């Protein structure tokens, strides 16, 4: 993820009196991903016994 | 460290299921009646009568 940080200011208007300019400066940040797992095991004889109830 | 269960460990399936009941019923037999095969049967009178001469 990033950030921008803009910058700039006014100088008041006038002909032949220069032009101010703007800019920016970015930064970044990182994080880590974690994953987990879980499973099951079912037997044929176990399955039928449970279906009775 | 292994946490405590809230229910008592037990076998899940009760024995009231898992049972097959044969469709039929066996009936007591007792002895036999064979007077008709010995002397035959004859209808003479009627119900609510008294005597035969």
């Amino acid at each position: 993820q990033g950030i921008v940080e803009p910058a700039g200011t006014a100088v008041e208007y006038g002909d032949h009196t220069n032009i101010p300019l703007t800019s920016w400066n970015a930064n970044f940040e990182r994080r880590t991903i974690v994953r987990g797992e879980l499973g099951m095991m079912v037997g044929t004889l176990e399955e039928g016994r449970a279906s009775a109830i | 460290n292994f946490t405590a269960p809230v229910t008592t460990p037990s076998i899940p399936t009760p024995i009231q299921f898992l049972q097959t009941w044969l469709p039929g019923f066996v009936k007591v037999m007792t002895a036999a009646r064979k007077i008709d095969e010995i002397i035959g049967i004859d209808t003479v009178g009627s119900w609510e009568d008294q005597e035969i001469v």
